[PDB]
């Protein structure tokens, strides 16, 4: 499969704009309800790459256990990487930086995804590479936790023709091959913050809940109960 | 199982 | 600076081998001992980076501060890239991943370190690959944590000189233009998981010391420290 | 201060 085709079909493969409908309980609420609509979505996408369903059912809730708030938060830094100092989570959800103290720890974990954001600017981050990012971070994941991988090739597959058209994509995009060669080590430099994110993310998310603060949902919880945190 | 593994065996 | 002379650079600014001289505590002396002993020639290591000397103090400690810890496990996964299921600490401190039982949590973070190093092995990672890596790793974090950059430009400069050397060094190792841009790619997608381990390894070293286990010493202490966990 | 800045400070 040319990538060229690749990234059509990546762009084919996106999620719907989502809508929404502040103190603690009130801020946990707004972005648990909205997590947990992406979650849905996120299996659909993740169903939609190519070779996913070709996984064993073993493989395929592996990587998305893994790696689903990485996926959100790349989703919510993108959204949000045209309009400076706040964060876009859906359409009509417009939050800044300041109001993140309703909720304690939560305005640290604003101002790493605003940096992510206006790092997106300045190396004017186009959509596709974009696409290649989100899906490379599904797939990347799953490299250790734990849990081993039934068919640990087949996703290196699957990561490498993402990798080769990424490739593709910066090969015509009006870079010299001195640049070139150095946008992809930019962009994928970038993924070792997200994870960072994914961690502080995660143990936010766990001792809120551990609190009785999170509302109940069954996929988001399920996702969470995932990774096993003490 | 879960609701992921419904979801996934989905159409 | 031409990138082949930064390769012959990097391995000069090698910090010399190390030698050492079990139950919980045991265990925690010889690793938090081996860290300390580390940590020292780390700093001499940093300081011989090209670029790093004309940084300000304030910068200087920042890079060190934030990745301490992933600087410390690539290199103990690259001396123990060659041996399988233990870690090579030192050359006379050989552990396998049986006897981190004595330690509590402390056979799940070993179990990461091995499987970064057995996948070095598939990848057959050779050493003008990890000394970019590596020194990739101390620039690329101080990208967020928090606190700021002084001269964020001149570290990106200096990142990318040492991207340059990677980018050299691959295009001469026997691969075609299809491999060797995925090469650089299969590379760097590890930064994410060792950034990984760096909080799960920040995340005990913190639970321990706080339970009144690990030895006083005044550098690691304030590496750890400079993360401002709770 | 600390003794990392103080091991950057030498030589
Ligand atoms: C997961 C949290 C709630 C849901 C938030 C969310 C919700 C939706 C989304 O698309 C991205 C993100 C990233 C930040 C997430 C938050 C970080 C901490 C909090 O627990
Ligand atoms: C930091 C720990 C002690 C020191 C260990 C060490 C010590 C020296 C070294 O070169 C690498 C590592 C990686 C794993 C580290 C451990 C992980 C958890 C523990 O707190």
């Amino acid at each position: 499969m040319p990538p060229e085709q690749v990234l059509i079909l990546l762009q084919g493969a996106e999620p719907p704009i989502l809508c929404s409908r502040y103190t603690e309980v009130t801020m946990m609420t707004l972005l648990t309800s909205m997590a947990d609509k992406e979650l849905v979505h996120m299996i659909a996408w993740a169903k939609k790459l190519p070779g996913f369903l070709q996984l064993s059912l073993h493989d395929q809730v592996l990587l998305l256990e893994s790696s689903w708030l990485e996926v959100l938060m790349i989703g919510l830094i993108w959204r949000s990487i045209h309009c400076p100092g706040k964060l876009i989570f859906a359409q009509d959800l417009i939050l800044d930086r300041n109001e993140g103290d309703c909720v304690e720890g939560m305005t640290e974990i604003f101002d790493m995804l605003l940096a992510t954001a206006s790092r997106f600017r300045l190396l004017k981050l186009k959509p596709e590479e974009f696409l290649c990012l989100k899906a490379i971070i599904l797939l990347n994941s799953g490299a250790f936790s734990m849990e081993p991988l039934h068919d640990s090739t087949a996703v290196q597959n699957m990561l490498d023709t993402i990798t080769d058209a990424l490739i593709h994509h910066i090969s015509q995009s009006g870079y010299s091959a001195q640049q070139q060669a150095r946008r992809q080590a930019q962009l994928l430099l970038l993924l070792s913050h997200i994870r960072h994110m994914s961690n502080k993310g995660m143990e936010h998310l766990y001792s809120m809940k551990c609190k009785n603060k999170v509302p109940l949902y069954d996929l988001l919880l399920e996702m969470l109960d995932a990774h096993h945190l003490h | 199982h879960k609701i992921l593994h419904r979801l996934l065996q989905d159409s």
